[PDB]
């Protein structure tokens, strides 16, 4: 088969230039096209026939293909460029795509804004309890959350979700939800989520006690 | 024979 | 206007069955253009399925699908269809149509993508609980819990609030989906004025607003 090869990640600075590579054997003999895809959105054609640019596409986007490496170049990177990039060619009656390259913009370290939320009155009546911890707008990506019910850790019960890097301030968000039976909720008192993030040596704690809410 | 989908530069 | 390719809605199908997604050239044509379908399993990348030139009555298919997949177009020749038979759990993916000029190779117009879920899991309606500080700047949330299948849509004050919002990718548990959204506003805003959470599950005819 024919094989296009894209690096999984390319991170660059705010303002500097991003270069994404599409390698394949004798690729300079093929007309190479590039697609940008942001989270949720459909792909958008950003470069075709190696160097040409479609309508609506910023001049900052340029391409080159010679030898065994086609290169997409994005100049003066903004957070509005955070997206997955696909490289595409034709080869023997078939369309071949590369695996995504995720372009991530670097930025200042930010601590997570942590916010805990009790179960709802409405949910409680249904018979269930879920506690939600929101860890918002932090950087770098990596974070750990610990859920503690009366100072004891709980590992199982939890469902976590992370946003794609934010298009506006290049930051990250996480939602962690500890969901129980209502009977369970009622057997203990303090519910705690501690966030372990690089910006601090001491984890961040948001808690509440049932007898006060 | 399918040059109706791509050209050869 | 410049052509807008519009696909039919999210579908749910049980294994063994067929699915047929529509691709209409709102404000344009599919004639002497290449119509292409491409899919994407969640988390993974793009997978070409086939091309088709309605005006030549010739197709080309990815070996992988040839031929469970069948790309047809309408006379008018204004809508394109992809029919994929013999469905299986593997075929759960967003399905895109796109359109390239003849003999160019690229596709410069894409549809908006249609989700196809292939399961036997029964359509369950979501349940929407609000998130507030029960107990400087305020952070609030909706919790959309225990639904199936994807997707839902979540709005804040019907889009009049878009900034400060963080909607999270659903996750699946015990064969069910859960999703949260958080919105943070200035403390002079809640609860001085009201925040409402606008959720929507088309699969179960579920539309739910949620104050606070």
């Amino acid at each position: 088969s024919y094989v296009l090869t894209q690096p999984p990640s390319v991170s660059v600075a705010p303002g500097k230039t991003a270069r994404i590579t599409c390698g394949g054997n004798n690729i300079g003999s093929k007309s190479v096209h590039w697609y940008q895809q942001k989270p949720g959105q459909a792909p958008v054609l950003v470069v075709y026939d190696d160097s040409d640019r479609p309508s609506g596409i910023p001049e900052r986007f340029s391409g080159s293909n010679s030898g065994n490496t086609a290169t997409l170049t994005i100049s003066r990177v903004e957070a509005g460029d955070e997206a997955d990039y696909y490289c595409q060619v034709w080869d023997s009656s078939s369309v071949v795509f590369g695996g995504w390259t995720k372009l991530t913009v670097l930025r200042a370290d930010a601590a997570p804004t942590v916010s805990i939320f009790p179960p709802s009155s409405e949910q409680l009546t249904s018979g269930g309890a879920s506690v939600v911890c929101f860890l918002n707008n932090f950087y770098p990506k990596d974070i750990n959350v610990k859920w503690k019910i009366d100072g004891s850790e709980r590992q199982n019960g939890v469902l976590n979700s992370w946003t794609d890097q934010d298009s506006k301030d290049s930051t990250y968000s996480m939602s962690s939800t500890l969901t129980l039976t209502k009977d369970e909720y009622e057997r203990h008192n303090s519910y705690t989520c501690e966030a372990t993030h690089k910006t601090s040596t001491s984890p961040i704690v948001k808690s509440f006690n049932r007898n006060e809410c | 024979l399918a040059g109706l989908f791509y050209q050869h530069k | 206007m410049q052509v807008q390719l519009v696909q039919s809605g999210a579908e749910v199908k049980k294994p063994g069955s067929s699915v047929k997604v529509s691709c209409e050239a709102s404000g344009g044509t599919l004639s002497n253009y290449v119509i292409t379908w491409v899919r994407q399993a969640p988390g993974q990348g793009l997978e070409w399925m086939g091309g088709f030139i309605p005006t030549f009555r010739t197709a080309m298919y990815a070996q992988g699908f040839q031929g469970r997949v069948t790309i047809t177009a309408d006379e008018s020749t204004s809508i394109a269809y992809m029919e994929l038979t013999n469905l299986r759990s593997e075929d759960t993916a967003v399905y895109y149509c796109a359109r390239g000029p003849l003999s160019r190779g690229y596709y410069d117009y894409w549809g908006q993508g249609t989700l196809v879920t292939v399961s036997s899991a029964k359509t369950t309606a979501p349940s929407v609980y609000p998130l507030a500080p029960v107990c400087s700047s305020v952070t609030l949330g909706c919790l959309v819990k225990g639904y199936f299948p994807e997707p839902v849509t979540l709005t804040w004050n019907s889009g009049s609030l878009s900034s400060g919002v963080h909607t999270f990718p659903a996750v699946l548990q015990s064969d069910l989906y859960t999703l949260s959204s958080s919105v943070t506003v200035t403390s002079s805003t809640w609860p001085s004025q009201s925040i409402t959470c606008n959720v929507a599950h088309p699969a179960s005819s579920t539309k739910v607003d949620k104050k606070i």
